[PDB]
RNA sequence: AGUGGAGCCUGCGGCUUAAUUUGACCCGGCCCGGACACGGACAGGAUUGACAGAUUGAUAGCUCUUUCUCGAUUCCGUGGGUGGUGGUGCAUGGCCGUUGUUGGCUGGUUAAUUCCGAUGAACG
RNA sequence: UGUCCUACGCCGGCAGGCGCGGGUAACCCGUUGAACCCCAUUCGUGAUGGGGAUCGGGGAUUGCAAUUAUUCCCC
């Protein structure tokens, strides 16, 4: 529940054999409080692909389970979540991607984390190779919320990140699946933040995007963003 | 926290003994709910309501 | 009674004590991950590592 | 003065196993169950106290939440701010109060204090 | 990962290697590693040469075995006393298995059945349970009953842990004996009756079963 | 036979109290808490983790000292410039449960094929 | 009724300690040696040897901890 942690537990960071030290230890019999206490030193002292392989064996399952339970996430479990984008580079190779090439993420769990997103600073260079990354594989219905939260960081965007990101909208031309609305506001906020760095070939290529996939509301606001664009 | 014809109330004063110094006088709600003034809790204002 | 944040000690260039002029003017250690690079602190009653918590007194 | 025919000074010198005797049975089963870490602790803090202390007046004020604690032979003449749940209060060991606890020193209650018709018509 | 396969000891090691160059069996390879059975204390590698010293022999050398019955003797009787001083079991429960092995197929061997008989009061339960399963697969597969059951009465009258190992050990060991030692074992098995202990009675109970059936 | 009267205990009201939680409550002390822009500091160093003692009501590097170690993972301020992890009901697509028959052991543990550890098919 | 019910031996005046056994139970506790009841003794209408509250001093047990008396015993 709370007080000082065996010295035994600080040492672990620095051991020889983790493995069959965590193992032992059984990770899913923890406690709540204990992914927060080992969170804070698996991400204080430890290297970056070392702790990239902790959150995929451990910190991962633990919120996926949790949230699938409660439908609801743990004060403890959310600090860990906190102390674990402390290194944004093991976060988000170890947590954020694998989530996302799970295919099983849903709404609630893009929700949550996506909060904390919002709550913390992340380095753009790490944030943009995260936009990247999720802009080449498919679209679900929750790393659309992956992409308007991190539009929202307002960063300082790449000029090649420009060009995967509307790649992965023009892959959208000829689909007759239905867009949902939040697909519309992620169209919406990118078009809403960088207006002034699309080109005048893109600046149509959207429009017949608003033309062969409109909307009966937001549509023309969309159609008000592209128009009262300026150039770069 | 409201409970059946019981509620307490915070943040209307700030010391136990205001209330008792404005005990005597009713209080209404917006949406049309009357009420007394029934005792202090302690020494942040806040008072139980009936 | 207001929590004050630690504020860390700036001890102005702090590289520059383990060696003179060659040699390693203080003590490494014996670890496998720590050592040849890892230096060891020089108390006045223990030695004691920054990385993996080794104590010797 | 004595304590169970037994002066001050030497019971001073005299050390935990022979203090299991003189004091009553409800005592006699704490000691032996031993003192935890938050009463060592204190202790330390009350023999800090009277060591930095002025010889010519009584220490200074040393504010806990151990009502649990009994009171040994070596604390006496300390000032000890014990608290009833509202306030702390401050009570001076008297040599007369070896027996007891440090609860019921700070009571945290207080004391409870407690026109017919007649017809005109 | 490297024991359900098919080249583990799991299988083929049971049927391909007997044929040792070939042909089955040579016996040439238990006498090739006497340098690892004498001064080498090596823990795990006297383990796995009794595994294989144990899974071999029940592929019928036996007139090697007769004529080489001495060198084996004399090459385990030494094994009986080296790893006793030590105090180990893994090293010693095959090893005590070959024997009843090479004693099944079967002056000096009532010596070699008397080290595989004392063996069984012995309080490791790994050591005793190969111990115990061995004196049966050698008596029954006789002149070695006489003086087992010498060995069973006596034991009983030293003693109260070892004698329920002894009373199992007698359990399927009655219908393997002469009339006199029966008639003295009658006696024996009566005189813990008196005895008021309830498992040492339930035993020997299911031992007199075990004679009638 | 009692209860109603006496002593004690138990429940509703009522009375005092900070609360005497209700047909969990009261005092204290901790934890955590945006991004954008601009102006600063930032390898001379931004910053993370820590042994010992203490304040504290206690321990606690979540605090107050002695400096040991990680290094861009950065941390200080100012803007009326943006900022739902809300709870709750309706239509809405998939999915469980709901209204027969025949087969088929490395290892340590114990009196004991004892204990723990790895490890399939058709017919109506 | 139960794996917490207890038998038996020793110690202390009592609460209570130490040891060793039985019973997963028409198997041990347990022939469940219960209390009123029955037979003798003292008391003799007296707030009395009725009644026990409220208290003082000490001892023992469970609990991280017994203070505002956890509980039990003696005067």
């Amino acid at each position: 529940r709370s007080g000082k942690l065996p010295k035994a537990f600080k040492i672990i960071p620095a051991l020889s054999n983790w493995e069959q030290i965590l193992y032992v230890t059984e990770p899913e019999a923890w406690t709540a409080a204990a992914m927060y206490q080992a969170t804070r030193i698996f991400a204080s002292n430890l290297k970056e692909r070392m702790a990239q392989r902790f959150y995929n064996l451990v910190l991962l399952p633990r919120v996926r389970d949790d949230v699938a339970e409660y439908k609801r996430l743990n004060f403890h479990l959310y600090m860990a979540l906190k102390k674990a984008l402390f290194k944004p580079g093991a976060w988000f190779k170890g947590i954020l991607i694998p989530l996302c090439e799970s295919g099983t993420c849903t709404l609630r769990e893009a929700i949550i984390v996506g909060s904390i997103i919002t709550k913390c600073s992340i380095p753009v260079l790490h944030s943009s190779a995260a936009m990247l990354k999720i802009a080449e594989m498919e679209y679900s219905g929750a790393n659309s919320i992956f992409l308007r939260l991190l539009l929202d960081k307002k960063y300082a965007l790449p000029y090649r990140v420009l060009d995967a990101l509307v790649f992965h909208f023009l892959g959208f031309r000829t689909e007759k699946r239905e867009l949902p609305v939040l697909w519309h506001q992620c169209l919406l906020t990118l078009v809403q933040r960088y207006k002034a760095d699309l080109a005048t070939d893109q600046k149509e290529a959207l429009l017949e995007l608003l033309r062969l996939q409109p909307h009966p509301q937001l549509s023309p606001e969309i159609r008000r963003e592209l128009q009262s664009a300026v150039p770069r | 926290k409201i409970f059946t014809k019981m509620a307490v109330v915070r943040y209307m004063f700030f010391n136990r003994e205001d209330v008792l110094w404005f005990k005597p006088v009713e209080l209404r709600t917006k949406w049309g709910r009357r009420g007394h003034i029934k005792e202090p809790l302690g020494t942040h204002g806040h008072m139980k309501c009936s | 009674p207001k929590k004050n944040k630690h504020k860390r000690k700036k001890v102005k260039l702090a590289v520059l004590k383990y060696y003179k002029v060659i040699s390693r003017l203080r003590r490494e250690c014996p670890s496998d991950e720590c050592g040849a690079g890892v230096f060891m602190a020089s108390h006045f009653d223990r030695h004691y590592c920054g990385k993996c918590c080794l104590t010797y007194c | 003065f004595t304590y169970r025919g037994v002066d001050l000074d030497q019971l001073l010198d005299m050390s935990y196993e022979q203090l299991m005797q003189l004091y009553s049975a409800r005592q006699r089963r704490r000691l032996n169950r031993g003192l935890r870490r938050k009463q060592h602790s204190l202790l330390k803090r009350l023999r800090k106290a009277k060591k930095e202390a002025p010889p010519m007046e009584k220490p200074e004020v040393v504010k806990t939440h151990l009502r649990d604690m009994i009171i040994l032979p070596e604390m006496v003449g300390s000032m000890v701010g014990v608290y009833n749940g509202k306030t702390f209060n401050q009570v001076e060991i008297k040599p007369e109060m070896i027996g007891h606890y440090l609860g019921e020193f700070s009571i945290t209650y207080k004391p409870v204090k407690h026109s017919r018709f007649i017809p005109l018509k | 990962a490297a024991h359900k396969e098919i080249c583990a000891v799991l299988a083929a090691v049971t049927e391909v290697i007997r044929s040792q160059g070939g042909k089955e069996t040579e016996t040439e390879y238990f006498a090739a590693l006497m340098t690892t059975m004498e001064a080498v204390e090596s823990p795990e590698s006297l383990a796995a040469v009794a595994y294989l010293l144990n899974l071999v022999l029940k592929r019928v050398p036996s007139p090697v075995l007769i004529k080489k019955f001495s060198d084996t003797s004399k090459a385990f009787m030494d094994i009986m006393s080296a790893q006793a001083s030590s105090g180990s079991t893994s090293v010693l429960r095959w090893v005590l298995s070959c024997l009843a092995t090479l004693l099944r197929k079967q002056p000096v061997t009532l010596q070699v059945y008397h080290g595989l008989l004392s063996f069984t009061v012995h309080p490791k339960p790994k050591i005793r349970k190969a111990a115990q399963h061995g004196v049966c697969s050698v008596l029954k597969g006789h002149p070695a009953a006489i003086s087992t059951a010498k060995f069973c009465i006596q034991e009983i009258e030293k003693s109260a842990t070892t004698t329920l190992h002894m009373l199992t050990l007698l359990k399927d060991l009655l219908p393997c004996f002469p009339e006199g030692l029966v008639k003295s074992c009658s006696e024996t098995l009566l005189r813990v009756m008196t005895l008021s202990h309830v498992l040492v009675t339930a035993c020997a109970m299911q031992a007199f079963h075990s004679l009638f059936h």
